[PDB]
RNA sequence: AGGGCCAUCGCUCAACGGAUAAAAGCUACCCCGG
RNA sequence: GAUAUUGAAUGUCCUUCUAACCCGCCGCCCUUAUCGGGCGGGGAGACAGUGUCAGGUGGGCAGUUUGACU
RNA sequence: UGAGUAGCGAAAGAGGGGUGAGAAUCCCCUCCACCGAAUGCCUAAGGUUUCCUGAGGAAGGCUCGUCCGCUCAGGGUUAGUCGGGACCUAAGCCGAGGCCGAAAGGCGUAGGCGAUGGACAACAGGUUGAUAUUCCUGUACCACCUCCUCACCAUUUGAGCAAUGGGGGGACGCAGGAGGAUAGGGUAAGCGCGGUAUUGGAUAUCCGCGUCCAAGCAGUUAGGCUGGGAAAUAGGCAAAUCCGUUUCCCAUAAGCCUGAGCUGUGAUGGCGAGCGAAAUAUAGUAGCGAAGUUCCUGAUUCCACACUGCCAAGAAAAGCCUCUAGCGAGGUGAGAGGUGCCCGUACCGCAAACCGACACAGGUAGGCGAGGAGAGAAUCCUAAGGUGAUCGAGAGAACUCUCGUUAAGGAACUCGGCAAAAUGACCCCGUAACUUCGGGAGAAGGGGUGCUCUGUUAGGGUGCAAGCCCGAGAGAGCCGCAGUGAAUAGGCCCAGGCGACUGUUUAGCAAAAACACAGGUCUCUGCGAAGCCGUAAGGCGAAGUAUAGGGGCUGACGCCUAGGCGCAACGAUCUGGGCACUGUCUCAACGAGAGA
RNA sequence: UCUACCCAUGUCCAGGGUGAAGUUCAGGUAACACUGAAUGGAGGCCCGAACCCACGCACGUUGAAAAGUGCGGGGAUGAGGU
């Protein structure tokens, strides 16, 4: 669960932190990790784009799998590691044949349990299958748009999705959120809700352990100089660079994607 | 207590050099005009 | 077509001898002169 | 909103296929290449993007100004 | 003109000889003083001849000069192994085709370039006025070649070589405490000297010394492996006897790769206290050379990011080892003989050679960094080594600045105890209201500490022993005005107000009460996301996907709801009050140093 | 080439103190909670050198210095310095 440190300072006092009970392992695979450079919210010309970013503790990527192309292959599952890059925590798997690979790990998932990825594998707790076989009013997750493309949607702790209509090819599902949708038919979806769902009860603590995390700190726009806020010195919301952001919807009017959404979040 | 000078000839030659100077159109420019001076050091 | 010459109409240009088709405040962070 | 890029049949601008056009989707060769394009497949399609042209929103961005007497 | 005025840039010298036209200032000697986690040695950036010798006395040295980091003539820098290139790559930069753009130009794929990192073969002595892992004397190691000599395999059913391709490996964080060693540092054998004229010492007396390489044979603390063996293999584009995966037999010992160090050999060698010539172009050099062991202590270095713990999850590529594809008729393995290019190399690098206009009280990455007392790289005095800091003489007035002591009173001074005094070191006794239960707390307040003897105490470490080393706590005694006897080291206590806290910011202008912060809350965003930079291509957002991103307002925690309460903790915070203390003052007086 | 932020790769921080999570034996209860021991070694923790600031006072202001010196003061394993 989490695990909430006794205050024995004042910088530690209502610090807690997961309690990572379900790591296996501690060392990554040296197969499968790729390099990843910091950028400090740097465009291409070096001129800064995005604020309150850069600095940290240096990462490294992790080889993921997000498209599953191997189907009818069982395949077993090894070891369960922590990723410095996303949220949720991924699992190493190996296959009867002899390549290794990773994949996003469900809740609960235990070392052992065969996965399954082809059209005729059936319902369970770690398996992946194109849409037009999963049943009506099914918690899923790991979805994907175009069909050939790889996961994009619900990959993040603690989510998961429900596909409850099914119509001619148009499966329709309801994402986190809210905002049921109409995805295509031949992609492919993850049977179950993502782990670590505890990382929602997180106190930071202390203002040095975002820098850890790489969250440089905020200039509020109340304390300016005249000459860049219409707040600075000494009516409508705006922005550094003006917009009137409370209840502007920015989503274009119009736009490629209006065929697909019935209804919306809208609070 | 520290001086805006502490010197080191990597950064000089690749800032005020000749082949950065030359890579350029503003630079040969720069090349036109002291040779046409008469100046005796062209570039750094 | 338009133009001229002869009667004649349009303004609180009210700062009324009339600088215009039309013009607000802050700055012992401020900048330059008698 | 107007216009030109701009295809075809019922309906009176209703259904309709796609060969224009679009794909930050899949495969193969140039090729030892996450660029680019050539051929196949899937998805969408008379849309969308675009040139001109007719308004509003426009300290987003500029140029300026606001008598004499005491 | 001011004016022969202000200044002459932190600091210990004194005397005797010498050269010289000339000496406080240059050379030699003798005492004396200063640094010693540096003011010692060695090597970067930078400088560019400043380095060594022989002359010099125009100019520069805040004085002088016979001297010089100054002037004039000569001279000096040696590499197969050290640093860089005929090796590799990070951030970034360039970029054939290619995509954008009135033009000029912008971006970018293959491919390159780029150390601040990875790979990689040599050590100990000697020597010149000036170079030394480079020269010379000893012993070595690495890559490549074959006029040569041995040995063993080979005939296309094949011995050998072997990728530009596939695997393994290189390969990586921060903290903590063990262990094992060694660099270093101190007693007992031993060796050469010595006999002291100021009272005493053949003494258990005094002075100085002492070792040693890379390489090649041997064995080794430890370490990791989480055990190796067989068979079968839809994956590693093709291939695989290699790797990966699975199931069967034994395994707790066989094997595996690592290793700090230590014992022979290098060494019939070379260093070594100290003796001592010629004369030599007037040396402590040539030359000769004793002992050269055990014991105690010991790392901030090595085994080694090895082990344990933790989360903020800790570079890439090549050299290297294997696998087949593929080449093949001559090869492999020893010896013997050969080959080994370019750039830097003197000298200053905490300084008068570098950056500050100056011979400027400033600034300048890293490696070693000894002894006594000590917890220590603090503090005081010293070792190896270095230094005398570039104007002097004498007089001891007012006044300014930096120091020392003070009668009786002690904040009575002043906007304000600003400034200065008092405390501070260990060991024991003891320690409150409050509290967010951790704190407050070194709270406040009390007492002891020197030397000798019983005492090589009790006890503990090392060693078979002898012998070295660390040591409570107690008794009896001696001294002083005074025993952490010098230097370096918290002043405390009440009552309130502000901000939760650590932090950042007005350094060629003022600090908090300003900014940020963990947490709360609102709002936009379904992924070619929204939002940003660009004319656009191209990008950040993100190799992320609503527990995730962008934009606002407010600021922990706990109660009481968008109001209000609680100070506990923490401030170079704010405002009042109390003890100790003092030349701040009544009220000034002597003394020291610099200037005058 | 000074200064602000960022990217890659290195390097530095004498000594001493407090003593969290956890673990092993105890009471300890239904085991727990909870009270005791031993072991352990956390922290934008405490005192303090090197290093980094430039807060106070004095001296300097035709300064040794176009911003320094003397004596104090803050941080000092980190949101750290280079």
């Amino acid at each position: 669960a989490i695990k909430k440190y006794k205050p024995t300072s004042n910088g530690r006092r209502g610090m807690t932190t997961s309690d990572f009970a379900e790591i296996t392992t501690d060392k990554p695979e040296k197969s499968l990790l790729a390099p990843l450079h910091k950028k400090g919210g740097r465009n291409n010309q070096g001129k800064l784009t995005v604020r309150h970013q850069g600095g940290g503790h240096k990462r490294q990527y992790r080889v993921i799998d997000f498209k599953r192309d191997k189907d009818g292959i069982p395949g077993r599952v090894a070891t369960v590691e922590y990723d410095p890059n996303r949220s949720a925590n991924i699992a190493l798997i190996n296959y009867a044949d002899g390549e290794k690979r990773y994949i996003l790990a469900p809740k609960g998932i235990q070392v052992g349990t065969e996965i399954m990825s082809g059209p005729e594998a059936d319902i369970k707790v770690g398996n992946a299958l194109p849409l037009i076989n999963i049943p009506v009013g099914t918690v899923v997750h790991n979805i994907e748009l175009k069909p050939g493309k790889g996961g994009q949607l619900v990959r993040s702790a603690g989510t998961s999705a429900q596909v409850l209509g099914k119509e001619g090819k148009y499966v329709l599902v309801r994402l986190n959120s809210g905002e049921v949708r109409m995805i295509l038919s031949a992609c492919r979806a993850s049977i179950g809700q993502v782990g670590n769902e505890q990382h929602e009860l997180i106190n930071i603590g202390k203002a040095g352990r975002s820098r850890w995390k790489g969250i440089r700190p905020t200039v509020r726009g109340s304390v300016m100089n005249p000459n860049d806020h219409p707040h600075g010195g000494g009516k409508s919301p705006m922005s550094p660079w003006g917009k009137p952001t409370l209840g502007f919807k920015t989503r274009k009017k119009k736009n490629k994607s209006d065929k697909f959404i019935v209804r919306r979040r809208k609070n | 207590m520290k001086r805006t000078f502490q010197p080191n000839n990597r950064k000089r030659s690749k800032v005020h050099g000749f082949r950065s100077r030359m890579s350029s159109k503003n630079g040969r420019l720069v090349l036109a005009r002291r040779r046409r001076k008469g100046r005796k050091v062209l570039s750094a």
